[PDB]
């Protein structure tokens, strides 16, 4: 049973940095690429990067190249997701989801986390 | 980036209904399309990737077609748990992209 | 000595067998190898040896430190013993600049290197152990050449440079030469819109390059040369099996006059035997980055626009990191026909592996059989973290 | 260059001589010496070296973790200047992969690598620096060959190798070779229960193999095979003078056709000169392990199912380790017969002496004489302590 087990809400203040846990359960860690996504109001679903552990590949959303650095522990088998410098928008959520190619980058994102909800406030 | 073009936010029906839902894209995605449920609270399933095929434990009620730049699923029998939004998206090239989705609500008086 | 001339075609195809493979990395960390990229592997009458960009240091010492960088005045183009590593005692210098080529022509080798300042860049072409030709720059942004071995045919080398955008159109030439002279040249014809990196392999009085379209295809420019009419032509790979990288995932049908859109501004050289249906392509594993790596029988693969895989062989698993790779043959093999070779630049380090400071790499090199042999896989090999 | 006959018989072998000697785990602690094992010796119409199984890594450096293996994608065969050690600055690759032989028939040299996983094995057959013919695996299960060099006559050389279990029956062949062509295979025929690793000298037009038997025997297999009519034959040496190893102990009368029982399912790569009265057998000291060496003359220990020592030698106390050995000879040199020679592969580290991570070796290696020279002990020579 695939379980892609993620935190519900992240408070943090603004100008901060914050950890995506995203601790997964079901198959061979070891196996499919990890992706990242961001869903806010006005633009939406978006697709942060790739981090797969099988050798550490990674690729980024040019336009998160910045914001976001994946990373992840093989051992307690969590993915992660720094963000760094948090202002009044980051404030979305979001989604660590696994791909239905496994190394591949087709099949979709076939299992999905909960999503973690990120605050930014005072 | 190849931008997915999703016409129509809201679409009124019926329970028991055969509903259709459009997918537009930028560029000619050559089927590497899949479609995305998310239930009012947050869960967002897979059903269909690759144009056509529905996910493991994925009502055969539901239906996915469309070649070149314009696709569609399709649900049959519109039960109440179908009230949710569903997001096509592309996965032809980096980065994946996503329409705008489209929320099904109750046509009634 | 008389000059080589393409009078065989290529055998068939159906195995690769493994042809070299020089540890680099793995030794290289108690032991004197220089550190390296851009390699590729090249015979004369009587022996085939490595060659690459040397960056003037060797793994462990300090100077390793931002080798990344791949344009300095500290880079030579050295060659070596096929299989042996790059060592600082057996390695022979063979011109300096940071973008190459070398073919013999029977007689003997040309060697050329370019080297400068991006706008004031120079190619001196060495026939023979001794310098013979310059050529400056055209476009004055960063004249590059093949970076994989040239093919010469009754004494006539063709060549590919390109000087100019390498995210827009620019100005690539090809340059016959012959024991060192430039016998002619002429800008770039047919439909590829942008050509870098060309592998060139030669067979049947003709030579034939695969190169890399940076700035908008995915699917790859091939240049169909002719060593005595001194002509060429261009187009792309009919192929739907996209082999550049990064690249989109696999269409139902290609493009072949037209680049292949969904990626653009990069990729890795890389090369392919167009014979018919005699036809294997080379790609890497990974649509987004040189992991892995894997041949495919993709018969009509430059006329057919819907051609798909017939038979396969892994070379590297994804998990295992790639890089570029060309062709080279031995056309002075005992045989009816040219065996071809290919070989694959395992990069080891930066970007990918940043827990060191340098980037460096090894070779694999393999070439064709008649049998059906089993495969296995050939990676770099080396334990990133020995080097901490 | 013509090529070679077996034109002549052995000397009379009296003792023998020092021949060779590399200190290379002395000197290894302090150079760049490359980790090796299944070393051999061979000589082509002007030279002799070494030759073994690298390990793509030195002895110092952190690469020899694990070196025990015997089987991985970054083994090369490397030759050597007769008796200097593997430095990577000085070997020369041979070919890719595992298990190897290889001979010089007079024109040039046949070297023959096998690589690939257990169950999808080839065998490229290099021949004058190119390689020429491969052998996909028949049986799946680690085809395998002699690990010595090999002989050849008039152009033919015979070499012998095995696809299959390593503990039951198993299908072995006799590859006839010219030029790296196939001429001709045949399966093994004979009493010889199971073949292994096989030790070949030429000598009259006939080529003797003596081999292991990793199955039943504690007696071993030998194949007398003709290079002309190739054909072969095979069956035991009949000496109750047992040389394998693990080995029960000496009986008083041995088996001749069939292998003789006590210890199953194991062996050690070793030789022995069969001629007549003129006959000397290599065996390890201990019963239980690769430890000592000596040598022996056993007349007619080929035919005489009783024949027991007459003369002893010597060459390594029982207090140091030993392992593979093997024959060869200087087909080129000046004289009316062939001197016979050997080497003792003196392994050194694990299973054995754990106290490093690594396994690795040295060679010593003895050519006969026909007078009654004295004995001196020829251990490998280096202190474990150092390497801690
Ligand atoms: C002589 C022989 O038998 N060779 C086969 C080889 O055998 C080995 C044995 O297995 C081994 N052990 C034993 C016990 O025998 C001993 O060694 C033998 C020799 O080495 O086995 C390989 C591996 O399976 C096999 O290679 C495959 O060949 C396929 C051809 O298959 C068929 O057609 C033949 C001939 O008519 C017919 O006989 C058969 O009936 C058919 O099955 C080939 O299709 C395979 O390649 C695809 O799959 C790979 C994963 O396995 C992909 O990485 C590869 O790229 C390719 O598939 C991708 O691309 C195609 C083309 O568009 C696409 O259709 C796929 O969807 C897939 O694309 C996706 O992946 C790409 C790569 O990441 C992405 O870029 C893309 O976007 C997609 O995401 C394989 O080559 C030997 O022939
Ligand atoms: C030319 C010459 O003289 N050569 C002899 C050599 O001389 C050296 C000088 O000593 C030295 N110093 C000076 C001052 O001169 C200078 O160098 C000289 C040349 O190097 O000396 C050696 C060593 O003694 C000698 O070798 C022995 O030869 C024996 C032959 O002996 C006789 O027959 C001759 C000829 O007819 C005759 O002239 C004599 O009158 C007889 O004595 C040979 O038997 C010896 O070998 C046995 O003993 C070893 C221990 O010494 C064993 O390790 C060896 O394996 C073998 O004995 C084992 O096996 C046999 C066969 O079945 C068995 O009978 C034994 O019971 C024993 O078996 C056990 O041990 C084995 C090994 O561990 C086990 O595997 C087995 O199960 C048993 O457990 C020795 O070779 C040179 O000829
Ligand atoms: C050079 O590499 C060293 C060695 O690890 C590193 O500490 C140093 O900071 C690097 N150079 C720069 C400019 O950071
Ligand atoms: C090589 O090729 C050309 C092809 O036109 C031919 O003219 C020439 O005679 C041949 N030369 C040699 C040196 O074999
Ligand atoms: C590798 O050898 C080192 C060096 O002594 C040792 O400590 C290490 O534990 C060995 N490898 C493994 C897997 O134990
Ligand atoms: C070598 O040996 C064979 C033996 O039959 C003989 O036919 C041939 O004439 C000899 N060849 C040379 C090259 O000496
Ligand atoms: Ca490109
Ligand atoms: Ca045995």
């Amino acid at each position: 049973q695939v379980q892609l087990q993620q935190p519900g809400a992240e408070l943090v203040k603004p100008g901060a940095s914050v950890r995506m846990s995203c601790k997964a359960s079901g198959y061979t860690f070891t196996n499919y690429n990890m992706y990242w996504v961001k869903q806010s109001p006005g633009q939406g679903l978006e697709w942060i990067g790739i981090f797969y552990p099988g050798n550490g590949d990674t690729s980024y959303n040019q336009k998160f190249k910045d914001k976001a650095t994946l990373t992840a522990d093989k051992s307690s088998n969590t993915a992660y997701m720094q963000l760094s410098s948090l202002t009044s928008e980051d404030s979305a959520v979001y989604y660590c989801a696994r791909s239905g190619g496994s190394y591949r980058y087709d099949g979709g994102f076939d299992y999905w986390g909960q999503g973690t909800t990120l605050t930014v406030s005072s | 980036d190849i931008q997915m073009t999703q016409t129509t936010s809201s679409l009124s029906a019926s329970l028991g209904d055969r509903v259709t839902i459009s997918c537009r894209a930028s560029q000619d995605i050559s089927n590497y399309l899949n479609w995305y449920q998310q239930n009012p609270d947050g869960t967002v399933k897979l059903l269909i990737y690759y144009t056509s095929n529905l996910h493991s434990e994925v009502p055969s009620r539901f239906s996915g077609s469309g070649s070149g730049t314009d696709y569609s699923l399709t649900i049959s029998n519109l039960e109440q748990e179908d009230i949710a939004t569903y997001f096509c998206q592309q996965d032809f090239t980096l980065p994946f992209t996503f329409g705008g989705g489209t929320k099904l609500e109750i046509r009634r008086a | 000595r008389e000059f080589n001339n393409l009078t065989k075609g290529l055998c068939t195809i159906n195995s690769w067998h493994i042809y070299g493979k020089d540890n680099a990395v793995r030794i290289g960390e108690d032991s004197d190898v220089l550190v390296t990229r851009e390699p590729y592997v090249s015979c004369d009458p009587d022996e085939c040896r490595f060659y690459a960009l040397s960056q003037g240091t060797t793994i462990r010492g300090k100077h390793s430190n931002g080798t990344i960088h791949d344009r300095s005045q500290y880079r030579d183009l050295i060659s070596w013993p096929l299989s042996s590593p790059p060592t600082v005692y057996n390695s022979r210098v063979e011109c300096i600049g940071w973008s190459s080529t070398s073919c013999h022509d029977g007689r003997a080798r040309m060697s050329i290197c370019i080297s400068g300042p991006n706008n004031n860049a120079s190619a001196v072409i060495w026939y023979n152990r001794r310098p013979v030709t310059e050529i400056n720059t055209w476009a004055r942004n960063i004249l590059r050449t093949q970076e994989s071995e040239c093919v010469c045919q009754n004494g006539v080398c063709p060549v590919v440079f390109t000087d100019g955008s390498a995210t827009g159109p620019a100005e690539t030439r090809i340059y016959y030469f012959k024991e060192g002279k430039i016998l002619k040249w002429e800008p770039l014809t047919g439909t590829a819109k942008h050509i870098e990196e060309c592998s060139c392999y030669g067979e049947q009085a003709g030579v034939t390059c695969t190169c890399r379209d940076n700035w908008q295809g995915s699917n790859r420019p091939v240049i169909q040369i002719d060593p005595v009419a001194m002509t060429h032509t261009s187009q792309y790979i009919c192929s739907p099996v996209l082999t550049d990288n990064p690249r989109p995932n696999d269409p139902t049908v290609g493009k072949c006059n037209d680049p292949y859109p969904g990626n653009n501004n990069n990729g890795v050289k890389g090369f392919s035997y167009l014979d018919g249906g005699n036809t294997w392509l080379g790609r890497t594993i990974s649509i987004a980055s040189r992991s892995g790596y894997e041949m495919l029988k993709v018969p009509n693969a430059l006329t057919d626009d819907r051609s798909k895989p017939t038979q396969g062989q892994t070379i590297v698993l994804n998990t295992d990191w790639s890089g570029y790779s060309g062709s080279f043959m031995d056309y002075w093999a005992e045989g009816e026909c040219y065996r071809a070779c290919f070989y694959v630049e395992l990069i080891r380090g930066r970007p990918k592996e940043d827990k060191v400071w340098w980037t460096s790499n090894s070779i694999v090199s393999m070439c064709s059989s008649t049998e059906f042999l089993g495969q296995w896989n050939w990676p770099d090999g080396a334990k990133i973290e020995y080097f901490l």
